[PDB]
């Protein structure tokens, strides 16, 4: 088997620079003077998009910006100028024989200006509670970079066990990351505390976002 | 345009048995060489088995963790691709994809879950803002889908026609039983003026839900 | 390349 080598894993461009990403074979892919090494582009939620062929030719109707070099071991794909919808993850794939084998990715992200995030509070709907569940949910929206950091609390008491957190792939249009914290609870105990408060410390502000409700209102 | 379309993934048990299939229209279906492809987080992008064209014999060829158990064959006269899967294990878990003239053109994937848990239908509940009102000129709605298996479901806001400003949040497992949230943020004169409306489907389960988002009363 | 494919195996 051959086994191709991506580098760098991950790696953030601003609008209109280059991004150089790399593969390596664990031995070559030439085979009748062509080097069998094909690019595919995957968005988020998608299958992959077929790009790049033998190396350096670009696939039928695919944009001028995006494209490849190398033979033998060494090739890569380049990116000029990079644009927001660019934002993806990149594989390297091999032809030459079977089995055709892929590399392990690399995901490009795009730089953008910092941006705070939208924070949304949500108590337990009166559906989930006359279930028997209660889940209270915060959206954290559109903000940048993807470092952020949230705290539970309550009745003003920190809290960190029924925390769940889910990051949207970055935005295809704004460049910008979303994401949601979900504190799952017994119906019973959160029928004992009042006051929920959920805490978005963020690289934009030095002094937290705080959203909050009391379960009497 | 090329369009392939994946079929007839889903649950079955260790050692147990399934038949994806694909229909493929747009290129000379007869001329091309089709494969199957998997994805998962463990392994990434795996190809599986390869049929070749009339002109090459039909000669199929096939990943090593596969052989002996999967079977790739054709129906030239249906523009059909059939993968018969035996004696399945946890790790052939993923995503698995078609594809037509090797991988120029991809399907959208059918989703394969190898385990002994249980299907389970999920609950699905509207998150409508905090009792008290809108903050400001816009206002941000949710939906909480809780407690599903298998992978995946399909969430839309008024059955897709609400897409744009909506950010569904990839699935999370909470002790054998996945859980997601999706958010979607209007002009505050949108909402509630007109009904917005969560849409959740779980085909595992045969499930269809609409639950429409009203605002709370105390 | 309508039978193979841009991305398949190089052939003689």
């Amino acid at each position: 088997d051959i086994v191709l080598t991506q580098s760098p894993a991950s790696l953030a461009v601003s609008l209109g620079q280059r991004a150089t990403i790399s593969c390596r074979a664990s031995e070559s892919v030439d085979n009748y003077g062509i080097s069998s090494m094909n690019w595919f582009q995957q968005k988020a939620g998608q299958p992959p998009k077929f790009l790049i062929y033998a190396a350096s030719k670009q696939g039928s109707g695919v944009p001028a910006r995006f494209s490849g070099s190398g033979s033998g071991t060494d090739f890569s794909l380049i990116i000029h100028p990079v644009e927001e919808d660019d934002t993806a993850v990149y594989f390297c794939q091999q032809s030459k024989g079977v089995p055709y084998t892929f590399g392990g990715g690399t995901k490009l992200e795009i730089k953008r200006a910092d941006a705070a995030p939208t924070v949304s509070i949500f108590p337990p709907s009166s559906e989930q509670l006359t279930s028997g569940g209660a889940s209270v949910v915060c959206f954290l929206n559109n903000f940048y970079p993807k470092d952020i950091n949230v705290k539970w609390k309550i009745d003003g008491s920190e809290r960190q066990n029924g925390v769940l957190n889910s990051w949207t792939d970055q935005d295809s249009k704004d460049s910008t990351y979303s994401m949601s914290s979900t504190l799952t609870l017994t119906k019973d105990e959160y029928e004992r505390h009042n006051s929920y408060t959920c805490e978005a410390t963020h690289k934009t502000s030095t002094s937290p976002i705080v959203k909050s409700f009391n379960r009497n209102e | 345009e090329v369009k392939l379309e994946e079929s007839g993934g889903g649950l079955v048990q260790p050692g147990g048995s399934m038949k994806l299939s694909c229909a493929a229209s747009g290129f000379t279906f007869s001329d091309a060489w089709m494969d199957w492809v998997r994805q998962s987080p463990e392994k990434g992008l795996e190809w599986v088995a390869e049929i070749r064209n009339k002109v090459n014999n039909h000669a199929t060829n096939y990943a090593e963790s596969v052989k002996g158990r999967f079977t790739i064959s054709r129906d030239d006269s249906r523009s059909v691709v059939y993968l018969q899967m035996n004696n399945l294990k946890p790790e052939d878990t993923g995503i698995y994809y078609c594809t037509g003239l090797t991988f120029d053109y991809w399907g959208q994937g059918t989703t394969l879950t190898v385990s002994s848990a249980k299907t389970t239908a999920p609950s699905v509940y509207p998150l409508a803002p905090v009792c008290g009102g809108t903050t400001g000129s816009s206002v941000t709605l949710g939906c909480l889908v809780k407690g599903y298996f298998p992978e995946p479901v399909t969430l839309t806001w008024n059955s897709g026609s609400l897409s744009s400003g909506v950010h569904t949040f990839p699935a999370l497992l909470l002790s054998g039983l996945y859980t997601l949230s999706s958010s979607v943020t209007v002009t505050s004169n949108t909402w509630p003026s007109q009904t917005i409306t969560c849409n959740v489907a779980h085909p595992a389960s045969s499930t269809k839900v609409d639950k429409k988002i009203e605002p709370r009363g105390p | 390349p309508g039978e193979r494919g841009e991305t398949g195996p190089p052939g003689p």
